[PDB]
């Protein structure tokens, strides 16, 4: 076991953990946030996406380890003082989750991708979110939630 | 005013925002692998790395040293408890521990208990077990040869099973429905005929949340606790009470927020009886939540039909009869969830939105070395057979009289004025409008003009690609529910609401379904706001808890909005009854002297003298009027007279590559109509979803296996599951219909845009072939299918 | 078989084991201190050190520099949410934060919030505060003194309260009942008189467990949760909504396992209120658990009655008028719990046992610098006074005629016959057979042999002891419902029970009551039992939780078996009404030709014939006859059309040594009479409860204050609890004398041990100084005063 | 500073560090959950604390944490073996000794330690062996009762 100390969402995190402990299980089991999801073992659905060091991963297939001295940004740090963050109220609006199983890791996704490409046309939302998966918004309504969100951002 | 009291309920027909989303845009949600409890231990399943053979030995010594794991059971640790088989929803049982034999690859034969998912995945790997290969089944056909091996060896020597007699040890049932004689005699004597071969393959929900669980039986309360990924909590309930011996009230069963069903999470796995029973020796929580590939491999798959349909008519093109035979796949064991009644779920709807005099279908269910399952990805009970067989059908007669596709539809619909229309099958539907809803869609994407720019593209032999047009006329038939035909293990498919006020105004709703982000919290909280008048923001509803909601068949089939939607709307309609009542009684007036307006009863003539739902309200927890007991709520259980019948009609232009046998969907426009709509916002979503699984299915998705039983492409490696890039961009249109007998007219409609965008993905991909002859093509329309279809008419570059 | 079937049911009668037990015997019980929730932190009370006085400042810095504080909060924070005072069930309002200045040692002035109870404690400690010391007012006559220091300075100017007029700044209010000129009348020119001041001494119910909370607002979902200890977790539910402005649908009132309440936990105290401010404010779970001394300090206390009684009558004993004038001393806010109809309860059954003619009885409530309350400790809402006031009056009259003080009772009594009997203060007692559980007590304990022997010991002037002999007939008045007449801040005091049967035959039932240790989950579910032929065992009962218990007014004052008790049967008997209607399809016969025995329904003449509870709720499930929802389950609103009166005679041997002072109770015999038995030992454990706490009211307990208003002996240091050596052997009886009215004749009974108890220890301490002219002593009867009262009558040593 | 220290707690080992004016019933129910113990009064005379600590029966609430480094400490969730129910509990629960339950789990592992110093308790002996609980809910009859079941199965 290797000691650890990762900034999660703002906050110093000193943790002992195992080198095969996937980024996804510590978020999850050992500081219960458990906002990030896990759709498969093969790195494609990124449920489990969260922005580590300023760009977008799947915690499914990073070790926690790696993390030492890292910046780390989850779905519970997106909102500020309760305020919630533009792309969380453009999913909200335009009806962008239905079982909001993928919703996190499409929120951390955008998150990052709006600060990529502030203006991005549909053909650069759609290309710029291909590395997550939905099985119930069909896309469409997701694409207009980062268009109102990069709106806001411009704001 | 009256108008912006009305706004101000923000309910029926209301495009609200979802009171759900807060959690879940912020990583609140409650899914089952978010539950952590005291003492829990985490499960795994050993599973069978081949698909047929005999078990000779499995060691558990290795695993049981290994530390951190707490326990290794076996069908020999069932047996005691009668476990190592369990009953399904289609009257058959099915194995939960491998004991003397595997029937399928990746079928469960022991499971493990260790402190967390990790030790407990390193268990797995260490528990060894010796096996005796037998030959294989994995062809339908082959299955009933006279020399096929002997799958189910507990079944030997009965000659019937739970619905009908069997021919073979392979043959699961024979069912049939309609007039054979009859429509024997028209095809005898039409003078128009037509008979196609195609195959539904084998495809699977694959919701992004897997199945799991978390038991945790108290040996100090005596009771069980369940938290479970299901679509019906409250038969699994009852199922699990009977299969325990424990009562039934010291039983919870608790769906908690689930990532998805799509009909994957209606039936009881394996797992969660492993889970419950490992919970119930241990003595505390034990979790299971299975991966992708356990997903894909093991739980409910969907279609597997092969059809051969046939359609008999005149010169002018009216179809005068339908005749259908089907063989169906449904692996090991036969779990295909369905009402007791219909081994082939509402299959005998294939007469489709066609004024069609006689016809007869007949389903042979099948055995093979395979997972469980057949009803379980939007498909409503075989309806997504059923719909794709008529209209791949009608198309093929259509090609063989030179007749437009479109033309040949609206020769055959049912018209307005013949519904209730009564099909040669038996079913009543309740009510549509298929002509105007063609010639809107028609006149939306100016068919004429496509079929133009088709006739000037087919006229170049150079084009370099190949344009295809695909219509599709559908009526869907959902809200499984008359108890008299419909049940579920022997429970009426009925469903239920309680409505309660509180003494302020606010109110609290639970029905016996279960959303799985369908948006019910929503959507149910509009239905009662307009029925009583009081803000939908503050209807609470919940579902999903059998300790508190009332009994109810869950959610599958798109049969929420029909059966609990109107059981939503009796329960309100009885508060506001008793509400009118107490309003008489505070104003000094006649019942027959009030009237309602939005959310008050107010006095004929005066209006200034009036109540509103918050003074009946407080009125009842107050002082009840004479002859009433205090309170202001109310419970029904609604048993539907009749299915709900939504219908749609969609259209789909495609351009393929002649060189590379790509497919581009150009345009898709769907048309749905499913009467009286609650919110108009989450009826969008649902058909983006609907209609993007159908692309999936249609272009993409297959589960292949090879010649010893293995089955290929079971993880996101392989197979097909759309992202932004690959999904087009869907046009969406509308008529109301509303249903006759549904207390607010509403029709399901979830399942609508999976159930018609499959045939009208097929369709296009035929209609670019057409004009060679093509009559029929077998999904998946992937590039390498497509290409080699393209070299086998000499299409290709 | 059916004398075995009902048994094996364990229900009504039944003295079937508890329930609840499991749980508690292994430490699984769930209390309100157990509770932990993520990110909770801990609440604590900065408090009053001074009895009455301005507050100049607070210091909160030290405090808030604190590592581990997160914040310190004081009325100020209150004002903006008008919280710093908060109305009570009296009509009048209690400060939550002390604001300008302080009306009781020990009030709420500040609260701070940290990490845990021990860093809390320490803020508490370094929150420095400055006051300015007012003139004390402890004493309730002194209190109505022209001169006397203004209390509440916030109700300066107002000439009437909410229960009438007000005559001095102090004065609280004046109630009556009876005919007033009718009563002075008979006094006026009666032939015997006896006037009697008494003290009923302020005491305090003292739960084992304290009072306390966990308040958690969700900010994501915008809803509040509360476990609490809470006697009417629904009435908190309704406060709390219209207090904060959160929509009542939104918050969730949850009273878990409650460690005793007494009444001590029907009111909502300013902690509860901090908490939830607290967790709103920091979007988090914050603890609130009072110690010892706080609970005794500052929350309701009991009795603290001045009483005048007076009796008129001819000369063999026959009583002719009751005339009675009161003083209550109610602490600086009005609080007590009471219907909004009875500032003073029902004081006016103080007519008690007796059938007399006239009476009238005065109550007036003022203000003192103390803690709220009044009503707590199995009181009934001042029946202890009025029984009291009454058996003390009629020894008084016995004495001064020379009667024997069982005589005279027998005189008096109602009769057998006169019930439904109506009170000369308007209460319509249900039944009764005084004469009869009278005789017995005397024979079963040789009575007259008591008095030879008592004559005896009198006769020698050296008898090292005293010996006395004390007789209570009581008639108790529990069950507050009439909604007409009660109600709780305008909610009716009805109750409500709803009751689901599952389809395999086992149930849910969940009341509007909150049991705090009387066995609710247990007498329930008997009463559940017998009227559906259901095994109380799987019968599971269920309470406290607004969310899913029907709407009720909780449990207090013994109220649960009148009101909740007939909800139960009532609902129960919906069910069986439509179990017969199922069972008369089933067994295609007509419904009165079905006979109901045990547990199921047999046709007439033919017992091979019949359809048991388990059969009907399946086939309720499966298949519902037609006109029929499926389902059996139903919900029932009582609204209690009269009061139970149950009843009691008892009695107590002392025997106090001349040279110390110590009184032995050498005997008690108690007989209760509460109609239709539910579980005798249940009942019995109630009657030892009650009789208990009584020994603990006469003997020891009580609340002094000295002359600057400090409350002494406020911890258990002081504050009298008898503890197994102490408490002496019960001997119990009963017979049984049905309440008519009530669907199983059921009456309460908890509260009347503890009521009947105490005036029947006074009566025989009393009875022990009777030869010498003493014609009543005070509570507490403690070694020290006894002693004081044998110095005073010269029979010290 | 908080102290590392090592309970036996119910025959397990509890490595907490904990500051040393932690008083055991903290311990035990705020660091353990172990929330049968329960908390009636401040002066120590309620007894709804009690546990066996070292074999001897103790108020956990005048106790420290601290004090406990190596010391068997035993609670009434630890009465039970195998699920089967120890005399005192069976005592309690067929004698109808319990109501509220809150003084129960003090009044358990008093009663278990009683039972040893006096296998044959009258009931004098047993009212006067049980002074330092009190309990407000049952008049301690049944309580007596219950004791004199768990003293017979005891000897049999
Ligand atoms: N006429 C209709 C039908 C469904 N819906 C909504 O669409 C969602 C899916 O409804 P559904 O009855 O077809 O399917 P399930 O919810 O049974 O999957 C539910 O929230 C709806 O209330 C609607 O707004 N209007
Ligand atoms: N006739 C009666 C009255 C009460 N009881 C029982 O004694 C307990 C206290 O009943 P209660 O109605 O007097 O008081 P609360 O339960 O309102 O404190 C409840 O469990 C009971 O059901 C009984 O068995 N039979
Ligand atoms: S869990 Fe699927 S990409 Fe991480
Ligand atoms: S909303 Fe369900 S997978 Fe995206
Ligand atoms: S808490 Fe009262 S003696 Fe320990
Ligand atoms: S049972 Fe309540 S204090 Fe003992």
């Amino acid at each position: 076991k290797k000691i650890i100390t990762v900034n999660v969402n703002g906050k110093a995190q000193e943790k002992a953990v195992e080198p095969r402990t996937l980024l996804i299980h510590f978020l999850r089991e050992e500081l219960n946030l458990t906002g990030a999801h896990i759709g498969c073992e093969t790195s494609h659905c990124g449920a489990c996406t969260v922005d580590i060091d300023g760009r977008s991963v799947k915690s499914c297939t990073h070790l926690a380890v790696q993390c030492d001295g890292s910046e780390v940004l989850t779905v519970e740090g997106l909102a500020n003082k309760g305020v919630l963050h533009a792309v969380q109220e453009g999913f909200y609006k335009e009806h962008g989750l239905q079982c909001g199983f993928c919703t996190p890791g499409m929120l951390m996704r955008a998150y990052r991708f709006l600060q990529e490409n502030p203006n991005p046309t549909e053909a650069e939302i759609r290309m710029g979110m291909t590395g997550n998966l939905c099985r119930c918004t069909g896309y469409q309504n997701i694409v207009k939630a980062v268009q109102y969100a990069a709106r806001k951002l411009q704001e | 005013d009256a108008e912006a009291r009305e706004l101000a309920l923000a309910g029926m027909g209301a495009s609200r925002l979802r009171k759900e989303d807060a959690r879940f845009i912020q990583g609140k949600g409650n899914y089952v692998d978010d539950i952590k409890m005291p003492g829990m231990l985490h499960m795994d399943i050993v599973r069978a790395p081949i698909a047929h053979g005999r078990i000779k030995k499995i060691h558990k010594d290795a695993a049981l040293a290994m530390p951190g794991v707490h326990a290794v059971l076996t069908a020999e640790d069932l047996k005691p408890l009668k476990l190592h088989w369990m009953p399904t929803l289609a009257g058959d049982v099915a194995a939960v521990l491998a004991d003397e034999k595997v029937h399928f690859q990746m079928q469960e034969v022991a499971i493990v208990i260790a402190d967390d998912r990790y030790i407990a995945a390193d268990a797995v790997e260490a528990v060894k077990v010796e096996y005796d290969e037998l030959p294989v089944v994995i062809d339908p056909i082959d299955a009933l040869k006279p020399d096929a091996p002997v799958l189910r060896e507990d079944l030997a020597g009965k000659t019937s099973g739970a619905h009908g007699p069997r021919e073979h040890h392979n043959h699961i049932f024979t069912w049939g429905a309609g007039d054979k004689a009859a429509t024997d005699a028209v095809f005898a004597n039409a003078p128009v005929t037509v008979s196609q071969h195609m195959y539904y393959p084998r495809v699977h929900p694959c919701p992004l949340e897997t199945c799991g669980c978390v038991a945790s039986f108290d040996p100090i309360k005596g009771d069980l606790t369940t938290y479970i990924t299901s679509q019906a909590p409250h038969v699994v309930r009852t199922v699990v009470s009977m299969l325990s011996g424990i009562p039934e009230s010291k039983v919870r069963i608790v769906s908690p927020d689930i990532g998805g069903g799509f009909g994957n999470k209606v039936g009881i796995y394996p797992g969660y009886v492993c889970a419950i029973v490992a919970s119930i020796v241990l003595g505390r929580p034990v979790k299971w939540v299975e991966d992708r590939v356990e997903n894909i491999s093991t739980t409910a798959f969907a279609r597997d039909y092969h059809m051969d349909g046939e359609l008999a008519a005149t010169p002018d093109g009216k179809i005068l009869g339908l005749r259908v035979n089907v063989v169906a796949d449904h692996g090991a064991f036969d779990a295909c969830a369905d009402p007791t009644k219909f081994p082939a779920g509402l299959f005998h709807i294939c007469s489709g939105s066609y004024d069609i005099p006689r016809a007869h279908c007949s389903v042979k269910g099948v055995y093979t070395n395979k997972a469980p399952g057949g009803v379980a990805y939007r498909c409503s009970f075989r309806v997504t057979e059923a719909v794709y067989l008529i209209e791949r059908m009608v198309d093929v007669l259509a090609q063989k009289l030179n007749m437009d596709k479109a033309e040949i539809r609206a020769k055959n619909f049912i018209r307005k004025e013949q519904f209730p229309y009564t099909t040669q099958f038996g079913f009543e539907y309740d009510s549509g409008d298929y002509h105007t809803a063609l010639k809107k869609v028609l006149d939306a994407v100016d068919y004429p003009a496509l079929r133009a720019e088709q006739a000037a593209r087919r006229a170049d032999p150079n084009s370099p690609t190949l344009m295809g047009i695909g219509l599709v006329t559908f009526t869907e038939v959902v809200g499984a529910g008359p108890s008299k035909m419909c049940d579920i293990l022997g429970v009426g498919m009925f469903d239920s609401c309680e409505i309660r006020i509180h003494p302020t105004g606010s109110a609290i709703a639970r029905m016996g379904t279960i959303t799985q982000g369908q948006g019910h919290q929503t959507t149910y909280a509009q239905i009662i706001a307009t029925e009583l008048g009081i803000p939908s923001e503050v209807i609470q509803v919940e579902e999903g808890d059998t300790s508190t909601a009332p009994y109810g068949l869950g959610t599958y089939g798109s049969r929420s909005t029909p059966v609990a939607g109107a059981a939503i709307a009796l329960a309100a309609r009885k508060i506001h009854a008793k509400a009118r009542k107490i309003a008489a009684h505070m104003l000094e007036v006649n019942e027959n002297d009030l009237d309602w307006e939005v959310d008050r009863f107010k006095v004929k003539g005066d209006d200034s003298k009036f109540k509103t739902m918050a003074d009946i309200a407080w009125q009842a927890y107050h002082q009840p009027p004479a002859g009433l007991e205090p309170g202001l709520e109310a419970v029904h259980y609604y048993d539907p007279p009749n299915f709900t019948y939504p219908f749609g009609i969609y259209l789909c232009v495609v351009d393929i590559d002649r060189a590379t046998g790509e497919t581009k969907v150009r345009r898709f426009y769907a048309l749905d109509d499913c009467g009286t709509r609650i919110n108009p916002m989450i009826i969008e979503g649902q058909i983006h979803g609907g209609l993007t699984e159908g692309y999936a299915v249609a272009m993409g998705q297959q589960m292949p296996f090879d010649a010893q039983g293995n089955l290929l492409g079971n993880t996101l490696m392989d197979y097909f599951l759309p992202t932004a890039v690959e999904t087009p961009h869907w046009e969406t249109d509308h008529t109301v219909t509303p249903s006759p007998h549904h207390p607010i007219g509403a029709k399901g409609v979830a399942e609508s845009p999976h159930v018609g965008s499959i045939p009208t993905f097929t369709a296009a991909v035929v209609d670019a072939f057409a004009h060679v002859g093509v009559t029929h093509l077998d999904m998946p329309h992937t590039s390498y299918r497509v290409w080699k279809s393209l070299k086998e008419h000499n299409l290709a570059l």
